[PDB]
Formats: C-alpha cells, structure tokens, sequence
C-alpha cells in the first residue's frame, strides 16, 4: 500500500496473477468494443 | 547487446555451453557494469531488480555463473 520478504512468505505470488487472469478473462465478457476484448 | 545475445538463448557453445551466458559474461565483465544489468541491494535486504530481470526468471544461476 506504501524480493526477501516473498522469499519467506513462500517458504513458511502465483495466487495474485490467477486472480488478475480472472479478472480480466470476466471483464472481457463484458467489453462492447471486440478489439478490447481480444486484448483481455 | 543484451536483447540480441537473448536470442542466442538455444545457441551451445562447443563446450556445452550456451553461449548465452559466455556472451552475457563477457558482457557484463567488458561493460563492466552489474548494478544496472542485475541489480542492487537495499538495506532490507530486498534486491532491486535490474535489467536483466527483465529478460529471465531465473536471476539466480545466472548471477551465479557470473560471480563463478
């Protein structure tokens, strides 16, 4: 909100690209023009 | 220099060696430059990433092989 520190969280990111991918493959359902739909 | 080497990346030296990284060897140590190329450390302990982050997810082996 403001490297080591995902490091140690992995030990004791791949969630947050899923959830970007599901986000825009969603949004993409919902893009009137076809051309922004390819790009999601 | 580095973007084109990148495409060497399939290339094997007559050793086994993928040229990739004799070329991005010779370049780093000639250019003599690691900061920009690879990166800086912070206090905390987090490494900035650097430009040759850009081009491959595995920073370590290549860094390796460089300090080797």
């Amino acid at each position: 909100r403001d490297d080591g520190i995902s490091y140690r969280l992995q030990e004791v990111t791949d969630d947050a690209v899923c959830s970007k991918a599901n986000e825009l493959l969603q949004r993409s359902r919902h893009v009137p023009n076809k051309q922004e739909k390819e790009r999601m | 220099a580095l973007q084109y080497f990148y495409f060497l990346r399939n290339e094997k030296d007559n050793q086994g060696e993928s040229m990739f990284l004799r070329c991005v060897s010779e370049l780093v140590i000639e250019s003599r430059e690691f900061d920009m190329l690879l990166g800086k450390l912070e206090k905390d302990g987090s490494r900035k990433p650097g430009a040759i982050d850009k081009f491959t997810r595995d920073t370590k082996t290549i860094i390796n092989k460089v300090a080797s």
